[PDB]
């Protein structure tokens, strides 16, 4: 979820 | 990779992407090495409880993590794999990269870390309650230092660590495989061209990484159980992610 975002940003 | 002129470009590329993504400059952490904490710091950290110890070690491995997840998004062919598998791959290395370039930070002169901006020996981190650990990770740092590993050696050990084929739960095995063979012909081939092969022999055997980080997530565990709500309340949500 976190890792999701910082990759996704 | 076909030729030279492709395996030197991921070489220069590869050692762009670490040194943007390092947290602290290697001179900046050199300059520092007569900056040791005094006794009386020693035994001020010492005397801190054990999850106030356990929350800042926690905050600062969380930071750390975030600099790899940085270094991973500038490998080209990384930011190509799947989503599930950038996720498999950072789960399994993130910790195991941070592993790695805590040699840095180290000092095997007198045995001593970087750590909240003075240097300090492993006795620094006695209120954990995972000497074990922590004398690993220092063993570990120590070994690392004797290779006087360079900053390019860093940026190509530490791609190569985090872009593994074996990881479990890999869904396109074969490309991460294609992608780690062009990564070691990389490193290779700038060992090869600085004459310094006689590394390979002497770099930590397969399965140190694993136990470090296997050790990590057992204290873990161990002081989760003893102190739920600290970790619910006051751990970071990237370590929980990674490591609960």
């Amino acid at each position: 979820k976190i890792l999701h975002r910082l990759l996704q940003e | 990779y076909a030729s030279l002129t492709e395996i030197e470009h991921l070489v220069q590329s590869v050692c762009k992407s670490y040194r943007e993504t390092c947290q602290l400059r290697l001179e900046d952490l050199l300059r520092q090495r007569s900056n040791i904490f005094s006794r009386e710091e020693v035994t001020g950290y010492q005397r801190k409880s054990m999850w106030e110890m356990w929350e800042r070690c926690a905050h600062h491995l969380t930071e750390a993590i975030q600099y790899v997840v940085e270094f991973a998004k500038r490998l080209s062919g990384f930011m190509e794999l799947c989503q599930n598998d950038q996720i498999v791959l950072l789960k399994a290395g993130a910790m195991e990269v941070v592993l790695v370039r805590m040699c840095r930070a180290y000092n095997a002169d007198n045995r001593t870390v970087f750590f909240e901006g003075k240097y300090g020996g492993m006795e620094l981190f006695r209120a954990l309650g995972c000497s074990e650990l922590i004398s690993s990770i220092f063993d570990f740092s120590h070994s690392l230092s004797a290779l006087h590993f360079s900053e390019d050696e860093i940026a190509l050990y530490t791609a190569l660590v985090l872009i593994n084929a074996h990881r479990p739960g890999l869904q396109e095995k074969r490309k991460v495989e294609q992608l780690q063979y062009n990564l070691e012909l990389a490193f290779h081939h700038h060992l090869c061209k600085t004459h310094r092969q006689s590394i390979l022999a002497k770099l930590p055997p397969k399965g140190k990484l694993r136990s470090l980080c296997s050790q990590h997530v057992e204290r873990l565990q161990i002081f989760q159980h003893l102190h739920p709500i600290v970790v619910q309340a006051a751990f970071p949500p990237l370590y929980k992610e990674l490591f609960s």
